RNA sequence: AUUAGGGAUCGGACGGCGUUUAUUUUUGACCCGUUCGGCACCUUACGAUAAAUCAAAA
């Protein structure tokens, strides 16, 4: 593809190979995929979160099959938050990063709050149908967006 | 007469019409 | 149909400043309206506003502004012309502001004096 | 209703434009400061009113916040930041001797009862707190994931180390200072404009909200509101508790000022003046006999409470007479005749027709809800009481 | 009209209420001491500054 | 220049739509002479 | 998780606050149920024990 | 850019504590709530202005 491996690039590659073999009985987007990309930077304090970059047909491939896959990869891989993201190289690309980063939920709104001075902030508010399994991951979504892009956006469910 | 209206032209709602002669009349007063 | 969406927004703010509301829902949005609002918030004549999307803007207004207006012919102006234009457009030189699209962006007449940039009068408020 | 002549006076020239913030000397008895829309503060004595005592062009934009310290100095907030001046010095210094800008746009100020500490509600969704003479940047405490601009902030005097506050998320929030953290966040149906506490009942507190309504809560339990004081037309701009804590000033966005008992559920008094233009800051003085209304007409008007009960020492039978009439009312207030000529108060046309429309529309809404309940499956449920119904949600 | 049409809100029985008032309050029908006691306001405010309470009393 | 308290009051008696003129009046740098009567009636204040 | 952690921390803080308010509930109860309230309070008279 | 909504008006479309069709499901008639769309009343003007014209000559 485009890289020479790293210590956890080989780890995530051998992970998806031991998802090739000795498991399910579910096999859709795993075999036509090779090493694509992976990245690891601190989130919060004391905790980490892995992100894995994937090509654009494999995006909707993983959108067909991503339920319980992130779950098992989180459980047997380092007990940490797994995020799946495209590899790209401006604002439409940033909205693409947003809607790729939030996989089970469709966002509802982007909210640009100006203040009493020229300071501004963004708030993206998500769907109401799924709330329970995200609030422990919302901060991780926010910090990985802040590290990959650099813009300060906060993620919330409206009330 | 309302005191808030400027006198350079006429106002419809939030729209101020200024004819070319009035802006040229300002172009006379600046010189 | 009025193609000046910023004029429709200024009319909305004028009617809300007359009837005394505390917010509005300006349905068609534009970046120039955003910039006018930022100058408005610099001079504190509006409380706080948020751009929301389908978009529109919620504009919480305090009740300090009196009247909004747009110069439709979008008139080009130089420095001495800026001073004389602002003295014939606002009721007092120590009240209200006019808006310019200069080469340095969109700002009021005091900022255009600080940068010494001339430009094009578009709108005003008090 | 003959002797109801409640207006008293107009504090000096007033500011230039509208008056947006003001604050008292919570220690002495006569010292008032208010900051304008044009970035200037004035400090007034109550005994000599026709002229200002002290004046300084503080900021550029409107003077959002203002308060007195304990010792002699005072502090003003705006978009420039916050600064500390001294009004009572043998020289009139114009230069403020302290300043702060970091922490984003501050909204509001509040100063501690006993100590030299004070808190500031910023725009950054965060309150930062200084301890004077040995702190510089202060502690920035906030809800963990919070952005929205916190508007009001108030030191609770009776139980110290406790400060409640409120943001534009239509939520209010409670904090602690011994363990420096937020405590509770509760979200309402509508946006609140200001929070104060009940200075004689520590667990009780007060929010003024753009639902035209005032809500009293117990801090220990936000399950239902303790008191719904509803009388208004437009948004309520500010509330303050009487120092006796049984009475309440409510200045609202319409040109009215409504004077309240603590348990009422309706007005005791309404004040209106065709001069007065918008209300923004209403504070009792330290006496619970006079309230002060800070206008956007640029006036600081001085009104009396006890709408007829003139000040002055009283001869024995004079006060026996007036107490006699008072308790005489507290028996016979509910007869129709005397009730109508105690409730009869003339209102200006605007607020009159507006409250006609409001009562009509709320009757329509209730009829909607009743028909829907009767012709829906909600009929087999309890009528949820309104002091319950006011809260949207509570969380921690 | 000198009747009272609706029950007063603290009350629960007409007989409670009609027997609750029951007593003239002025100086013509009771002693001056009972007058003082019967017209005393619930709250009394002197001159001064009501600084909010420092120590919880009871 | 001098403005009477009656004049100031009459301006404020004119509604919010006169706010600019009100502020113009209330610009500080001019003397303010009071009145002591009941009227707040500009013309009589002036003539007296 | 940081969320539940700060939740329980602020919950304990809330408990302590409610304890500190329970130290005032008795006085509040008294004054709201009492016959006659005096103002300003005897405790906050500036010349107390002289 | 709305007045400011209510009381009614019908044209859909949506729902339902329910009566009658219904021998029980449709479905239709009565009632309620939501929604757009409009023939029109009144209220207050948001003002006006050339007045006899107005929810428009705002
Ligand atoms: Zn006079």
């Amino acid at each position: 593809s485009r890289q020479n491996p790293s210590d956890l690039e080989r780890a995530i590659a051998g992970a998806l190979y031991d998802l090739e073999t000795n498991t399910a009985d579910l096999k859709a987007a795993l075999r036509p995929l090779q090493f694509v990309s992976a990245r690891e930077i601190e989130v919060g304090h004391g905790k980490k979160a892995i992100v894995i970059f994937v090509p654009v047909p494999a995006l909707q491939g993983f959108h067909r099959v991503q339920q319980r896959l992130t779950r098992e990869l989180e459980k047997k891989f380092s007990d940490r938050h797994v995020l799946i993201l495209a590899a790209r190289r401006l604002t439409a690309v940033h909205d693409a990063i947003l809607t790729d980063l939030v996989y089970p939920v469709e966002i509802v709104g982007k909210r640009l709050r100006t203040k009493e001075d020229g300071s501004k902030v963004l708030k993206v508010i998500l769907d109401e149908k799924e709330r329970g399994g995200v609030d422990y991951r919302l901060d991780t979504y926010s910090e990985v967006y802040r590290r990959l892009t650099g813009r300060n956006v906060t993620f919330e469910f409206p009330q | 007469r309302p005191v808030d209206l400027p006198a350079v032209g006429r106002m419809r709602g939030a729209e101020l019409r200024i004819s070319a002669k009035e802006a040229a009349a300002i172009a006379r007063e600046v010189r | 149909v009025r193609t000046s969406v910023l004029h429709d927004a200024l009319n909305s703010i004028n009617n809300a400043e007359k009837m005394g509301k505390r917010q509005v829902m300006i349905r068609p949005s534009s970046k120039v309206i955003v910039k006018f609002l930022q100058v408005m918030q610099r001079h504190g004549y509006i409380g706080e506003f948020e751009e929301v999307d389908n978009g529109k803007i919620v504009v919480q207004l305090n009740g300090r502004l009196n009247k909004c207006g747009v110069i439709s012919p979008r008139y080009n102006v130089r420095l001495a012309e800026l001073e004389k234009w602002v003295t014939k457009l606002l009721p007092a030189r120590q009240f209200g502001y006019v808006i310019l699209t200069t080469s340095a962006g969109i700002m009021d007449h005091e900022e255009a004096r600080r940068k010494h940039v001339a430009g094009k009068i578009i709108g005003f408020f008090y | 209703r003959m002797f109801a002549k409640p207006f008293l006076g107009q504090l000096g020239n007033g500011h230039v434009q509208g008056v947006y913030s003001m604050c008292k000397d919570k220690n002495s008895l006569n010292c008032i400061a208010s900051g304008s829309g044009d970035g200037v503060v004035k400090v007034w004595d109550l005994t000599t009113r026709d002229e200002e005592t002290w004046r300084v062009a503080a900021h550029n934009n409107i003077v959002k916040g203002l308060t007195f310290t304990n010792d002699k100095k005072l502090l003003s907030c705006a978009t420039d930041g916050i600064k500390l001046w001294d009004p009572y010095a043998s020289p009139s210094n114009t230069t403020p001797i302290a300043t702060w800008q970091e922490g984003g746009p501050y909204t509001s100020l509040s100063f501690h009862r006993s100590a030299n500490t004070f808190a500031a509600s910023s725009g950054q969704g965060c309150i930062r707190i200084w301890d004077l003479e040995h702190s510089t940047a202060g502690q920035a405490i906030q809800w963990p994931s919070f952005v929205d601009t916190i508007t009001d902030v108030c030191f609770n005097q009776v139980e110290t180390s406790v400060i409640g506050s409120v943001a534009t998320d239509r939520s209010i929030i409670l904090f602690d200072l011994r363990t420096n953290m937020p405590v509770i966040k509760t979200v309402l149906h509508f946006a609140c404009n200001r929070i104060v506490f009940n200075p004689m009942e520590a667990m009780n507190l007060a929010v003024a909200s753009e639902d035209h309504n005032i809500y009293i809560f117990d801090a220990r339990n936000f399950d239902k509101a303790l008191n719904i004081q509803k009388g208004h037309v437009a948004a309520v701009m500010d509330v303050e508790f009487s120092p006796t804590g049984e009475e309440l000033v409510s200045g609202s966005y319409d040109r009215t000022i409504r004077l309240w008992r603590r348990d009422a559920g309706h007005s005791r008094d309404v004040y209106h003046t065709k001069r007065m233009q918008r209300v923004f800051r209403t504070m009792w003085t330290m006496d619970s006999k006079y309230i002060l209304t800070g206008s956007d007409d640029g006036n600081v008007r001085l009104w009396r409470a006890n709408a007829s009960e003139r000040s002055g020492v009283k001869a024995t039978r004079q006060r026996q007479a007036l107490e006699y009439n008072n308790a005489l009312l507290d028996r016979y207030g509910h007869l129709p005749e005397i009730r109508r000529i105690r409730r009869h108060r003339h209102l200006p046309k605007v607020v009159k027709k507006a409250t006609e429309i409001k009562r009509e529309e709320l009757a329509a809404i209730k009829r909607r809800e009743e028909n829907e309940r009767k012709h829906s499956n909600k009929k087999y449920e309890k009528r949820k009481s309104e002091r319950e119904k006011a809260v949207l949600v509570k969380q921690q | 009209k000198y009747l009272a049409t609706g029950l007063p809100h603290p009350f629960e029985s007409q007989q409670q209420y009609e027997r609750s008032l029951r007593l003239p309050v002025g100086p013509e029908w009771m002693t001056k001491e009972t007058f003082q006691d019967a017209t005393k306001p619930r709250v009394i405010i002197k001159q001064g500054i009501i600084a909010p309470m420092s120590k919880p009393m009871y | 220049i001098i403005i009477t308290s009656c004049v100031m009051a009459e301006l404020e008696k004119l509604g919010p739509r006169y706010r600019v003129a009100l502020m113009i009046a209330r610009d500080e740098r001019w003397q303010r002479l009071t009145c002591d009567h009941k009227g707040t009636y500009a013309d009589d204040c002036i003539v007296d | 998780a940081k969320r539940q952690q700060d939740r329980l921390m602020r919950e304990a803080a809330y408990k302590k606050t409610n304890e500190t308010l329970d130290r005032w509930i008795e006085t509040v109860k008294h004054n709201r149920r009492a016959e006659h309230l005096v103002f300003p309070l005897a405790q906050n008279a500036h010349d107390r024990g002289l």
